[PDB]
């Protein structure tokens, strides 16, 4: 239930934070999908986090490790 | 000093051209040297200061910065565009692909000199610089 | 609108042998009688046939464009252009093999041909094929989507859903605007995507555990159930290796339990192509002889199997087949260029130059095999002429094939100029063979064979009433054949006239005009299956880079279609 | 608020077609664009502009630039194309495949030199394809099967942004359900690029020594790799052996290359040693080279002129009935160097910006015509600037992806009242030239 | 026995004078020779519009002999497919000199542009200038290229020397640059000066004598012996390297044959 922050100023729209998030990958890549909500979607060229109320993230670091030009900061402390 | 050099891409550069080749965004994105920190110290180049990149097939005054994409000691880099092609040598080796990456160049710290805009560079190379 | 007065007629579909009949084309379709306002053609002493139909030729597609790129030696060689220099038409003609689209169209027009069936097309790459077709000049043209390595047709023939697989074939055909079904190396081409090959008819595909036999049978059941015009055109397995006549018989025995049901006239149920490639014998290339005798004994037995020959024209060519393993094996044999184009969830590809020169025992026997096949045919209506252009030679060498058939002096000449004549005659049978196919037989297996097999003899391939007015007049007289076979070569190379739906397009062998062309497809009308709709949507979401709404060729990217409609 | 699906982004080789546009009520303003990268976002934002060129514009004696009618511009270009002796038409990177067919017809009528951005970009690669072949694949193949991925001399993060998230690394395919975590990504280039950040290996090679690197790899593959020196091209022998072992054990590999190979010493020999390496690896594994083509339809001129004249680029259409091709002799840059031209036509590119300035100086001695939708350097040093529609925004058509797969682009905005597209324009030029009876 | 050509009108662009060969000049009247076709741009000139002739050609090309005495330094295609005879260029030259030649000899007294001797099959060339790259190189997209004859570039060569060479010999009396004898299969290349490197890449078989200094040796060659060899000279005591181990090797009767590059 952590909080992710995306630096819009250096986001290129690469979409490798959307493809690599394992909560996004739940809908289409799971047998009998449990939850179909998504943290990121690239609207107007930058990654927007729809997870406003910080309910779905799991601090996995797959998205921080994925962005090619580090731009996603993961906060492990309560918002 | 011989300081081998390459010319490549960057997203800010692509973004800039699609804003427009005559835009302040394009100027800021392309007029850039991305060299090594060790080379900058050894040459005597202050970070974020104009510098004279002079190869055998031209010359250009370009801002000198340090790039995240770590160039090893002895490499330079200009984001491709007007400024880089002011200094790219035209040798093709009978293939039609000019020496766009890997030509020697000398670098001279020359602050207090302005940068030349894209229009000024091209229209003055041709002889059309009305302004 | 036009009448061709007083020319010998050869219409196998009407059983006409050398009659001085008159064809009165009227607005594109042949009609019995037209008034005296029609411009006439004095074809006296000239052999008239119908506008030839080609059933198997790769005159377009991504394979062919990959060949054209990869091979610029093809156009230019030793200082001079091997394609010849000519601008008869409004455009250029570049290329000896794999000619540019403007050369293929003009060369077929000069041949007399009018319909060409571009055999293999990956379904994903349909706009490419329809774009090259817009640029081919006069020939009407259809293309056959490849369904023998589609993953969707691996699932359905695994799980035994005839209705679902039929709905999928109808959807594909309606998307890629195809006209039939081609199985290229059943199953094996997909194992090539991992690097293996299906060397027989029984071995399973990796991860799918379906076999070539099962997939061929499933596609035959699908085809004859939907009643598509053309049958399951089949490539085969173990191509291009010695001893594979046994496997060719094994794959031909897969039709022994089906009957061609459709509203179009065709007696095939499957069409086994370039069989001189599948009719090898022996262990290796030093103990290698011809199995054409056995192959044609089986074909002469079975009446639901029709064939064509892949006669090699003994020259330099590039070989393009949709299967990878054969091309890779050929590259490892001859150490020349090799291009491979794997498609996503669908097929493979391979382009490799090859030299069919006269100075090799292997190439000599390969040349002899196709002649043995054609000269062992008791019924010629079932055995057609192609060259798998360009796999066995360019189409501009069709008249050479016809010369070889129609004059044994030509075959003696070639066998004598061949280097290892002793080995070739020892390991073949074509040295002592008298048969010279008659002009009626050649018209049969060039015009009526392909048309009737495609099940569109109503419009193409014959001069009977109501057919499409495509006529090709030749120089030679039917009463006495030429003494010098080069005369036959020239006579079939250059046509005295050629009409395309009523408009003369070739005169004396010189292009005259190019009105327009049609691109035939199949229009199966049937209620959709929710199951296949769902499976297709799922598979495009997970597996295909292109989108479902951008896979189907847009209604504006096809060039004068004229569908062939169906029911259920 | 009229959401339009399945649009095409017309900039990089990826030809991404998963773009969603929310066009305004009147169908002429783009409000929000989803699923596209920034470079693309900006293309659409520029296409939907309100203040854009609508009429041609001529250079008067005073040096300013005033508008003229389309028929007058067509007349000018036709008369000049006929009067010239060896005109050169360059560009075609950013146009539909009908735009590259109409141009072929126009220059067939004229008799000049027809050429595209292949010469200065991946033409050295084609020259290697001519030598060795092109063992390749479509991109869904690497999406659904690839176990090892090599980015030799390329930088997808900044060249093709959504390449990694669409085709190569992160997508979970069919046989690669585990996604990235079973893909081994190797990136080779002297810089430590963002692709190398995402990668798992990195072979920081001396710029220009890729031929020695490839030869080392191929000796390893051929088996007696013990004869390698201590280090090769700055890469250390044990790391060479590590990467080579991974490549050998790959179930299905794929190599991508770019300017690191096509713009350095030994332009085409780097590419053909790479292709030789791929053909050698297919002995024990499955490996497929693949070229990182730049513009959307830059593979479109290749295929269209392949089917028309048989030659992908550097076309010598001066004999008027047989064409010739020799990149060292018929290419735009070499002809500009040896002042072998008489007229330069800027169609779908920016020659002034992206050519060497000696070549631009040599070219400007002659008349100069630009057919672009918007202002750029060529349209600023040209003699007249003819506007034209933008592919994928104002006009649709076929385009050709990196791997020669045809995507069908859609139209989202109607072009400004008056502006035509290149196929209509080139056809009108050809009609007028035939009217002038040459 | 001889023909004399002298440039009278300078052509603003490059003239593709492929028609200037002993094969086309043999047994022709002076007016006919003056009206042989010649292209320029998209226009076709008559070859009397740019030259002035004074001589008598022979009944056979093996008899005739052309001498060009002007600034023919923007003329290309001289000697194309020349079967026998003689040509002299008393100046420099441009692209495709001697292309696809099958005999005779070309004595360019000056420089030369690229593609000199493309796919040559016999005969001689005697350049004394600085030939550019692709000297003796096979045409783009081919595998069997130069297969005989002699090329003698007495100056600085360039790239792509002897690409896909099959037989014959290319002698460069000066030095060279990258990519010598790539894709080759046979023949010799005798470079007598500094070479940047990349010599012998992709080689399947062949010989490459070098008397200068390789600055970038490819990893694919290993030293196996030190041999004395009389190549264009006398005993220079070469230390041969063996084969391009990177590329597959043709095998002969009971032995694998390597493409051995020599050195000083
Ligand atoms: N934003 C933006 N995107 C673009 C473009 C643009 O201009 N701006 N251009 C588009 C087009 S036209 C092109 S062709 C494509 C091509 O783009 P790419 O083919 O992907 O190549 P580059 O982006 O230039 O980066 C090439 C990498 O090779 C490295 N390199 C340089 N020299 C060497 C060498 O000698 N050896 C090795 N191993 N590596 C070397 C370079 O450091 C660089 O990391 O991008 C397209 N995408
Ligand atoms: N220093 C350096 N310079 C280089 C390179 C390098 O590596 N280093 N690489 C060179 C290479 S790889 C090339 S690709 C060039 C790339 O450079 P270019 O090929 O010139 O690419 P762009 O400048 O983006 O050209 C885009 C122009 O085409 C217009 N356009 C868009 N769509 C259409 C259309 O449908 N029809 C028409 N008529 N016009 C349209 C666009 O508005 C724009 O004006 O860069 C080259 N220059
Ligand atoms: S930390 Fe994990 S769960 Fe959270 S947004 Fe990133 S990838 Fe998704
Ligand atoms: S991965 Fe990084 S650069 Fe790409 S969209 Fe996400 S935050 Fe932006
Ligand atoms: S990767 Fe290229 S094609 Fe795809 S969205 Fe970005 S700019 Fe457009
Ligand atoms: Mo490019
Ligand atoms: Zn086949
Ligand atoms: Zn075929």
């Amino acid at each position: 239930a952590f909080a992710v922050h995306v630096n819009m100023e250096r986001c290129t729209g690469c979409n490798n934070c959307v493809v690599a998030c394992p909560v996004n990958a739940l809908e289409l890549n799971t047998v009998n999908p449990s939850s179909t909500d998504k943290i990121y979607k690239v609207i107007n060229g930058d990654a927007v986090i729809l997870d406003v109320k910080h309910e779905l993230c799991a601090g996995c670091g797959i998205c921080v490790d994925a962005c090619p030009y580090d731009v996603i900061q993961l906060s492990g402390q309560p918002p | 000093k011989t300081l081998n050099m390459i010319t490549q891409r960057a997203v800010e550069e692509g973004i800039a051209m699609e804003i427009g080749k005559t835009s302040r965004q394009y100027f800021d994105a392309c007029s850039i040297i991305e060299m090594n920190e060790q080379d900058m110290k050894e040459l005597g180049i202050m970070k974020n200061t104009n510098v004279r990149v002079k190869s055998e097939s031209g010359e250009v005054v370009v801002k000198a910065v340090v790039g995240r994409q770590t160039c090893y000691p002895g490499l330079c880099h200009i984001r491709q565009g007007v400024w880089a092609n002011q200094v790219v040598p035209p040798r093709t080796q009978s293939t039609g692909a000019p020496q766009y990456s890997g030509f020697p160049v000398t670098v001279e710290p020359v602050p207090n000199e302005r940068l030349k805009t894209a229009l000024e560079l091209v229209q003055g190379a041709v002889g059309m610089w009305k302004g | 609108e036009l009448l061709i007065k007083n020319g010998y007629i050869f219409d196998p579909i009407s059983g006409i042998k050398g009659d001085k009949a008159d064809i009165a084309i009227k607005d594109g379709k042949i009609v019995d009688k037209v008034s005296s306002k029609a411009q006439v053609i004095d074809a006296s002493g000239k052999t008239v046939m119908s506008g030839g139909v080609d059933i198997h030729t790769h005159v377009s597609g991504p394979k062919v464009n990959t060949g054209r790129m990869m091979r610029p030696e093809d156009k230019f060689f030793r200082g001079s252009y091997r394609g010849g220099i000519i601008k008869q038409g409004k455009r250029m003609e570049m290329g000896f093999s794999i000619p540019s689209t403007y050369k293929t169209g003009y060369a077929y027009a000069r041949m007399g041909y009018t319909f060409t069936n571009e055999a293999a097309m990956p379904p994903l790459l349909a706009p490419h094929v329809h774009e090259e077709f817009r640029d081919t000049p006069i020939l009407d043209q259809a293309a056959m989507p490849v369904f023998g390595n589609n993953w969707f047709c691996f699932e359905y023939i695994k799980n035994k859903e005839l209705e679902n697989n039929a709905a999928y074939v109808a959807w594909l055909l309606n998307a890629t605007k195809g006209i039939g079904i081609k199985v290229v190396n059943p199953g094996g081409t997909e194992a090539w995507a991992w690097g293996e090959n299906c060397t027989t008819i029984n071995d399973p595909v990796p991860y799918f555990d379906i076999t070539p036999a099962e997939i061929v049978k499933g596609l035959i059941e699908t085809n004859e159930y939907l009643g598509l015009p053309h049958s399951v055109h089949i490539h085969g397995n173990n191509l291009g290796n010695p001893g594979n006549y046994k496997d060719t018989l094994d794959t031909l025995r897969l039709a022994e339990s089906y009957k061609a049901k459709n509203k179009f006239g065709r007696e095939q149920v499957l069409h086994n192509t370039h069989i001189q490639f599948h009719s090898y014998k022996g262990t290796s290339w030093a103990d290698f002889e011809s199995g054409a005798k056995e192959i044609m004994d089986y074909v002469n037995a079975n009446k639901n199997i029709t064939c064509d020959i892949g006669q090699v024209t003994l020259d330099e060519t590039t070989t393009m087949t949709a299967d990878g393993p054969f091309e890779y094996h050929l590259n490892q044999l001859n150490h020349i260029k090799w291009a491979n184009v794997d498609v996503e969830l669908e097929t493979g590809s391979g382009v490799v130059p090859y030299i069919y020169d006269k100075n090799i025992k292997v190439c000599g026997i390969q040349w002899a095999i196709g002649l043995e096949l054609a000269l062992y045919a008791k019924d010629l209506m079932r055995v057609h002429i192609t060259t798998d252009h360009p796999n066995a030679g360019p189409f501009t060498r069709y008249p050479c094939v016809i010369k070889w058939l129609m004059s044994e002096k030509a075959r003696k000449a070639t066998l004598d100029t061949m280097k290892w004549k002793d080995k070739v005659i020892a390991a073949s049978n074509i040295a002592s063979m008298d048969r010279e196919l008659g002009l009626y037989e050649i018209a049969m297996m060039t015009r009526a064979g392909p048309a009737k097999a495609l099940g569109l003899a109503a419009i193409y391939g014959s001069l009977v009433k109501g057919a499409d007015g495509n006529v090709a007049i030749y120089n030679l007289d039917a009463n006495d054949l030429p003494s010098d076979p080069e005369l036959i070569e020239a006579a079939f190379q250059n046509t005295a006239y050629t009409i395309k739906e009523g408009v003369v397009v070739v005169k004396d062998g010189e292009i005259i005009a190019e009105p327009h062309k049609y691109t035939l497809w199949t229009k199966v009308n049937m209620p959709e299956n929710a199951q296949v709709m769902h499976d297709i949507k799922e598979k495009f979401t997970k597996n295909y880079t292109v989108n479902l709404e951008n896979y189907a060729v847009f209604d504006e990217h096809v060039h004068n279609p004229r569908a062939i409609e169906l029911d259920v | 608020p009229k959401v339009i699906e399945n649009v095409g982004c017309p900039y990089c080789g990826c030809s991404c077609d998963d773009v969603r546009i929310t066009v305004s009520d009147d169908g002429k303003d783009i409000l929000e664009v989803e699923n596209v990268c920034a470079i693309g976002t900006e293309i659409f934002k520029h296409g939907c502009s309100k203040d854009r060129i609508r009429l041609p514009r001529m250079r008067q004696p005073d040096g300013s630039m005033k508008d003229i009618s389309y028929e007058e511009a067509i007349d000018w270009t036709a008369r000049h194309l006929l009067k010239a002796k060896k005109p050169l038409m360059y560009g075609f990177g950013s146009t539909n495949c009908e735009g590259q067919a109409a141009a072929a017809r126009v220059m067939e009528i004229a008799g000049g030199m027809l050429d595209n951005c292949a010469t200065i970009c991946h033409g050295p690669s084609f020259l290697a394809i001519f030598d060795n072949g092109y063992p390749s694949c479509t991109l869904g193949e690497v999406k659904n099967r690839a176990d090892v991925i090599v980015y030799w001399g390329s930088n997808p993060a900044h060249a093709h942004p959504r390449h990694m998230s669409r085709y190569s690394i992160f997508p979970r395919g069919f046989f690669t359900g585990k996604g990235q975590k079973k893909r081994t990504v190797i990136v080779i280039d002297p810089r430590f690029t963002d692709t190398a950040n995402v990668a798992d290996y990195h072979l920081q090679v001396k710029q220009g020594h890729d031929y020695e690197l490839f030869n080392a790899f191929r000796m390893v593959i051929h088996g007696h790799g013990k004869d390698l020196p201590d280090e090769v091209a700055g890469i250390k022998k044990e790391t060479i052996l590590e990467v080579a072992e991974i490549m050998k054990n790959a179930r299905f590999g794929t190599t991508f290359f770019g300017m690191g190979l096509t713009h350095t010493d030994g332009r085409n020999h780097n590419i053909d040693i790479a292709i030789s390496l791929t053909r050698d690896l297919n002995k024990i594994s499955k490996w497929t080279i693949m070229a990182m083509r730049g513009h959307y339809n830059i593979a479109g001129p290749g295929v269209v002129w392949s089917w028309t004249f048989g030659f992908p680029y550097c076309l010598d259409l001066t004999k008027q009935n047989h064409a010739h091709m020799n990149p060292g002799e018929t290419s735009s840059v070499d002809m500009a160097m040896r002042d072998e031209v008489d007229m330069f036509i800027n169609i779908g590119t920016d020659a002034a910006a992206h050519f060497p300035i000696p070549a631009v100086k040599q070219l400007k001695k002659h008349p100069w015509v630009t057919i672009d939708p918007s202002i750029n350097m060529a349209s600023e040093i040209s003699d007249l600037h003819i506007p034209v529609c933008i592919c994928g925004v104002d006009v649709g058509g076929i385009v050709y992806r990196m791997d020669n797969v045809p995507i069908q682009f859609r139209k989202v905005i109607e072009p400004p009242e008056g502006v035509m597209d290149d196929e209509t324009l080139l056809n009108k030029i050809a009609d007028r030239m035939e009217e002038l009876k040459a | 026995e001889t023909i004399t050509m002298t440039l009278v009108q300078e052509p603003e662009l490059f003239l593709e004078c492929y028609s200037v060969t002993p094969d086309l000049f043999a047994g022709k009247s002076l007016a006919e020779i003056a009206d042989l076709p010649a292209h320029e741009g998209k226009i076709q000139w008559k070859l009397g519009d740019f030259f002035k002739f004074e001589g008598k050609a022979g009944e056979t090309a093996a008899d005739t002999k052309i001498v060009v005495n002007g600034n023919v330094r923007r003329m290309k295609r001289f000697g194309q497919q020349m079967t026998a005879g003689e040509i002299i260029i008393n100046s420099d030259a441009d692209m495709y000199i001697g292309g696809w030649m099958k005999g005779g000899k070309i004595t360019v007294k000056g420089n030369a542009d690229s593609f000199l001797g493309i796919a040559m099959e016999g005969g001689e060339i005697l350049i004394e200038g600085d030939a550019q790259n692709h000297v003796g190189s096979a045409y783009r997209g081919d595998w069997r290229g130069m297969s005989g004859g002699l090329i003698r570039v007495k100056g600085k060569a360039g790239n792509d020397i002897g690409t896909a060479m099959t037989g014959g010999t290319i002698i460069i009396e000066g030095d060279a640059f990258i990519h010598v004898l790539t894709h080759a299969e046979g023949g010799t290349v005798i470079i007598k000066g500094d070479v940047e490197g990349r010599v012998g890449g992709q080689m399947v078989k062949g010989d490459a004598y070098i008397l200068g200094n390789l600055l970038y040796p490819l990893p694919g060659f290993k030293k196996v012996a030190t041999v004395e060899k009389e190549v264009d000279g006398a005993t220079y005591t070469f230390d041969q390297f063996i084969g391009d181990l990177g590329e597959r090797k043709e095998k002969k009767k009971g032995e694998i044959i390597y493409g051995n590059i020599f050195l000083k």
